[PDB]
């Protein structure tokens, strides 16, 4: 998603449900492909230790100085008119220049934005809604003219735009905790294993104290750890090999 | 969509006994050569249950109730057991699970669903060249809104029909406990004339589906054939019962399965 060639506009901006899997962001945090990287409320590091029920990825092209607009809480072209950060949102976001990669000769015309709007749209709200703004009180009767304007409009990327005109292609990673089960889960990394000696040890969501060996049991294919007849683990299946 | 089968008959329904059915592997802790209590979600012992069949002048595909929890049995030979249908309103309003085999994977998806007033598979066509390939779908019109899509793995399911006693027997438990579905399922070949043998198994985990959603009422869905309201339906028989929370006495072999229940 952050490498992909080319996004939805932003006013379309792509809504991308990462569920169900493992989600480790040491990779790209460390990666060095990004030219800046910042989190709200939570760090890289805790992301892999957490597990979130929906993570929506909202990628998107803007120009330089629309960068700063995106913060939880804000105003501007971006926030209000297209696609804005709620209060409470933990998430992070990242931006890389993509001048070389998605600004075309004589404009790129491809990514779009609305400039205009009756009114501010919501934190999480997407409007890809055509009407014709309207600024006055003639009727627009659905085209632009006399206090009326044509509210979607195209982005100026080029090669040879300023630094604040060049597009940066902007992630921004909706971390939503919801009552449902928690599917997204960061990386959990595993140790090797030591037998025949005192540890403690901690295998996937139990813990103790004691000295392991390879045992004659057999668990069934479905059964992780035994139990003695006073209801305490005698013996355990490694969760990695068999 | 709309339109209903015009061979299918209405009867009563009737009922039937069964013996030990209903127990299950309660959860994955391994024991050996002990006795263990627990209460869970179960069938009792020596219960009734719903004699249901599908055949070329009675056929049956109710609606029933879901409540906590259900277990089916069903006695196939050209696996006529095509699925099941879950929800709500088993409508698109709310969203609904339908669990479906197309003799090629196991497709299992949450979405909002269209309901249709009597959903089923046809196959076209047997004489010679058998066939036995799905054509038709009436289980829903249309999907959208999915927020849950699993596949199993590629397997290839005969449909070929038979003759004499029923090769195949399929039992599950269908429950919802915390958001989390679960499925317990056994298959073993059995000689039956009609309502349950006598006799114990013991289910195993098949998945975990940590869907989520209220399931007030369910469907059994079931495959027809002709050589869309004139189709048949090939003879089978399917059980459905209602679990309760009951104690049962779990004794354990010396390899870990559970050698017979008693119900306290």
């Amino acid at each position: 998603v952050f490498n992909a060639t080319r996004f939805a506009s932003v006013y379309a901006w792509n809504r991308k449900r990462i569920s169900n899997c493992v989600a480790d962001y040491s990779v790209l945090y460390n990666s060095a492909s990004f030219s800046t990287f910042k989190c709200y409320g939570v760090s890289p590091t805790k992301l892999n230790d957490l597990c979130f029920t929906n993570v929506y990825a909202d990628s998107f092209v803007i120009r330089g100085d629309e960068v700063r607009q995106i913060a939880p809480g804000q105003t501007g072209k971006i926030a209000d008119y297209n696609y804005k950060l709620p209060d409470d949102f933990t998430g992070c976001v990242i931006a890389w220049n993509s001048n070389n990669l998605d600004s075309k000769v004589g404009g790129n015309y491809n990514y779009r934005y609305r400039l205009f709007r009756k009114s501010n749209l919501k934190p999480f709200e997407r409007d890809i809604s055509t009407e014709i703004y309207q600024a006055g009180s003639t009727p627009c009767n659905g085209v632009q003219g006399f206090n009326c304007y044509f509210p979607l409009q195209s982005y100026g990327f080029q090669p040879t735009n300023g630094v604040g005109y060049q597009p940066y292609r902007v992630v921004v990673l909706s971390f939503e905790l919801l009552h449902a089960p928690a599917t997204v889960c960061g990386p959990k990394k595993s140790t090797n294993l030591v037998k025949n000696k005192c540890v403690n040890f901690n295998f996937n969501g139990l813990t103790g104290t004691g000295v392991l060996t390879e045992s004659n049991k057999k668990f069934l294919p479905f059964q992780q750890f035994g139990r003695d007849i006073a209801d305490t683990t005698d013996a355990v299946r490694d969760p990695q090999t068999l | 969509q709309c339109v209903n089968l015009t061979t299918r008959t209405q009867l009563p329904p009737a009922y039937t006994n069964s013996f030990t059915r209903g127990v299950y592997y309660p959860d994955k802790v391994f024991r050996s050569s002990v006795l263990h209590s627990t209460q869970d979600l179960f069938l009792p012992f020596f219960s009734n249950v719903t004699w249901f069949h599908a055949i070329h002048k009675r056929f049956d595909n109710p609606v029933l109730p879901f409540n906590d929890g259900v277990y089916f049995a069903s006695t196939e030979k050209s696996n006529i057991i095509r699925g099941w249908i879950f929800g709500t309103t088993l409508d698109s309003k709310t969203q609904s699970l339908l669990i479906v085999n197309n003799a090629t994977n196991v497709v299992i998806k949450v979405c909002e669903f269209q309901f249709c007033n009597d959903p089923f598979l046809d196959v076209y066509y047997h004489k010679n060249n058998k066939s036995w390939m799905k054509s038709e779908f009436r289980v829903y019109s249309s999907a959208n809104n999915c927020t849950f899509e699993y596949v199993s793995q590629p397997f290839l399911m005969d449909l070929e029909g038979k003759q004499g006693n029923f090769k195949n027997l399929r039992e599950f438990v269908f429950k919802n406990i915390d958001g989390y579905f679960k499925i317990y399922s056994k298959h073993t070949p059995i000689n039956l004339v009609r309502d349950l043998p006598q006799g114990f198994s013991a289910l195993e985990p098949l998945v975990d589906l940590p869907i989520g959603i209220n399931i007030t009422r369910f469907q059994t869905l079931l495959a027809l054939h002709r050589s869309s309201s004139g189709w048949t339906a090939g003879a089978a028989a399917y059980y459905v019962g209602y679990l309760q929370p009951r104690t049962f006495l779990l004794k354990y072999n010396e390899n870990g399965t559970i050698t017979d229940a008693v119900d306290c």
